[PDB]
């Protein structure tokens, strides 16, 4: 086996390379200047960040825990980039049996990450950041499923292949309109640089999954936490986007899906620069409270549609 | 003559005033648009359905024509 192999390396770099990204776009968006000195156009410092932080940094936690705490960062790249291996593509890495479940399935094991993160530190204070990042991704989670359902239900079935030959002549946006608007919302679960987001950055708490964390664990969490921000922009590219197919031709398909990607990789640090945090009680205002009744409306509704006129795969 | 700082007034810069206006959407011109894409987005989905019908038998027809299998 090459092609695992060729989808980490490469991978990981596109991570790296996001660095430039998030405090670039971040940094007009900001009035500013991001990345200058240190390459053409500072291209050369995002890989100098893997030379400074892993063979330079040392630390290891104070009173601190047993086997966990070490453990978290294995399970923080081990469980997020295995998520890239169920993806469609062009061509997928052993197209599953049912494709969406398994994305599900190991984003929420993808949660645990900052979990076994609160009890790397005894000491009460890095667990209230660990208790902030259990509401803020156990709520949405209920959602994240249902509003699958409805586009699952209106197009092919679990399979991830057939995603991509539904969207022929028009995108997924159109028929699910509000259901769209929902997927800018609650692809935000997983701790990720936005404005919803959840207990990871600084600004008025001290930062989960980090204040434990060293430097080299610590450096590991964020070539996995951004990780994620680019599979969920992925991941709404196929299930809202598609534009065309063409098996013959895979070199057409390969451009015109990046662009789509690319387009929304922007938008999420549109979203992180533009807004405030929701606050923790808040944010299970605005799901719970009055998202989930719109959503299971819709859901409803989306039930209906293939009895009403015929839409079975 | 002695030269000290000299004062300009022309327009006075106008301070206090709100320039914020509302743009685009009114209210009941986007609701036209967003019902407008809904009705538009669910007939063009089930006419690639009932596309697909037209290989979704003749798909399993082959396992029907083939008995040798």
């Amino acid at each position: 086996m090459i092609n695992i192999l060729m989808l980490i390396i490469p991978i990981l770099l596109a991570v790296a390379f996001l660095t430039l990204v998030e405090r670039k776009v971040l940094g007009y968006m900001q009035l500013r200047k991001g990345p200058n000195v240190v390459g053409p156009y500072g291209l050369l410092q995002p890989i100098a960040d893997a030379i400074k932080l892993f063979i330079k940094e040392p630390l290891r936690p104070a009173t601190s825990s047993a086997s966990m705490f070490i453990l978290a960062p294995i399970m923080a790249l081990g469980l997020a980039l295995t998520m890239w291996i169920p993806l469609p593509m062009p061509y997928p890495l052993i197209n599953m049996n049912l494709g969406v479940l398994f994305m599900l399935a190991m984003s929420s094991l993808a949660v645990y990450s900052i979990l076994w993160s609160g009890w790397a530190s005894n000491s009460k204070y890095a667990l209230i950041g660990a208790l902030r990042a259990v509401a803020q991704t156990i709520s949405y989670e209920v959602t994240l499923a249902i509003i699958l359902l409805s586009v699952l239900l209106m197009s092919g079935s679990f399979t991830l292949s057939t995603l991509i030959t539904t969207q022929e002549q028009m995108w997924l946006i159109l028929p699910a309109w509000p259901l769209a608007m929902m997927w800018f919302i609650s692809t935000l679960a997983e701790t990720n640089r936005a404005p919803f987001d959840l207990t990871e950055g600084e600004s008025e708490l001290v930062s989960g999954f980090n204040v434990e964390y060293a430097a080299g664990p610590f450096a590991l969490f964020f070539m996995a936490e951004y990780a994620n921000i680019i599979m969920m922009n992925i991941f709404t590219a196929i299930l809202f986007l598609g534009t065309s197919h063409n098996p013959h031709m895979p070199e057409l398909y390969t451009i015109n899906f990046t662009i789509k990607s690319l387009l929304l990789t922007m938008s999420f640090l549109w979203i992180r620069a533009s807004y405030p945090r929701f606050r923790y009680d808040q944010l299970m205002h605005l799901l719970w409270k009055n998202f989930l009744p719109l959503t299971l409306a819709l859901c409803m509704w989306h039930v209906s549609l293939p009895i009403l006129t015929s839409g079975i795969p | 003559x002695x030269x000290x700082x000299x004062x300009x007034x022309x327009x006075x810069x106008x301070x206090x005033x709100x320039x914020x206006x509302x743009x685009x959407x009114x209210g009941y011109s986007m609701f036209a648009v967003g019902i407008g894409a809904l009705l538009f987005g669910y007939w063009s989905m089930m006419k690639w359905n009932r596309e697909r019908r037209r290989l979704q038998i003749e798909d399993f027809e082959a396992r029907i024509a083939l008995m040798p299998l």
